């Protein structure tokens, strides 16, 4: 009916974090609606998202990061709705980048790496990824690995001779903090040899 | 919970102390007279950290809106749910009393790991 569901990013822009809330049903009608947050906050007792077409959201240090929250969605002022959320237990990472694959000829090996700016990060700076990868001539059969790292190697020996391979990573909070899983890393190519 | 302190609230403590380390080998150390008649002491760590948590907002100035205030915030609020004056300037007091709650903060988790 109306409901919704957010997810928060803690230091997004520099320290600043950010909560980001929808409503599941994209058709809802969202002009007159209005998304509210209070509790667990420091200097204020609420705050006021911002519509940015379809999507609500807050850009903020204000959050506490200890406690639940009050999200509420407002009808002029008639609370329509409202769900206890802990902004810890949402937290979306921002998604791996500078994914690279490299063919060592001895070891007859690829050594896959890539980077995350959660590492610098003083909040969720534990993250457990998920490396997807396939083959050009397959379809929709991904073969997953979850790493904790930032590399990962896979053996020619158990990859298709002389094939195209599609890669890409993902990251979940893993230590104390809980959410979803971040948007995908751009894709990288890499053709393994002709055995 | 303890968690909470060390994942969250720890944070906040740190960034602060950092901004802080470059004072401190310079004001009359001789401790104040709040650690001198408030300790931590075995088993009454509580009554201390609610006691510094609100020692701490008296480094508030109004404007309370800077990355420095609100962890000073975060850090006493966020210590005071945790468990159930006159404006001061002395950063040698506050950076003493950081590192104080820090302390008292690891008693009473290295403690639990006990009872």
């Amino acid at each position: 009916d109306y409901s919704f569901s957010c997810y928060s990013q803690l230091e997004v822009n520099g320290s600043q974090h950010s909560l980001t809330c929808a409503f599941e049903d994209p058709d809802v009608n969202t002009t007159n609606l209005e998304f509210e947050i209070c509790g667990a906050l420091v200097e204020v007792k609420c705050l006021n998202f911002r519509k940015l077409q379809e999507i609500y959201f807050i850009e903020t240090k204000k959050f506490l990061l200890i406690g639940k929250s009050n999200i509420c969605v407002k009808v002029g002022e008639k609370s329509l709705t409202c769900k206890k959320i802990d902004l810890t237990t949402i937290v979306k990472p921002e998604a791996p980048f500078d994914l690279s694959v490299v063919y060592r000829e001895g070891a007859n090996d690829f050594v896959v790496t890539f980077n995350t700016s959660h590492l610098q990060k003083k909040y969720v700076k534990v993250l457990m990824h998920d490396v997807a990868y396939r083959q050009e001539k397959d379809e929709n059969k991904w073969t997953h690995v979850n790493l904790s790292s930032t590399k990962l190697t896979l053996l020619q020996r158990k990859l298709q001779p002389a094939a195209m391979y599609e890669i890409k990573v993902r990251s979940i909070p893993d230590h104390y903090f809980k959410g979803f899983w971040s948007e995908w890393s751009p894709s990288y190519y890499f053709r393994t040899p002709e055995i | 919970d303890g968690k909470q302190y060390e994942s969250v609230l720890m944070v906040s403590i740190d960034q602060l102390l950092d901004s802080m380390k470059e004072i401190g080998s310079n004001c009359l150390n001789n401790e104040f007279n709040f650690f001198k008649r408030h300790i931590c002491d075995a088993n009454k760590e509580g009554m201390f950290l609610f006691r510094a948590a609100r020692k701490l907002r008296q480094f508030l100035k109004m404007n309370s809106t800077g990355d420095f205030d609100l962890h000073l915030l975060k850090v006493s609020e966020g210590t005071t749910i945790l468990l159930n004056q006159k404006k001061l300037n002395d950063l040698c007091f506050l950076k003493r009393l950081l590192q104080e709650i820090k302390t008292c903060w690891n008693k009473i988790l290295m403690g639990t790991k006990e009872h």
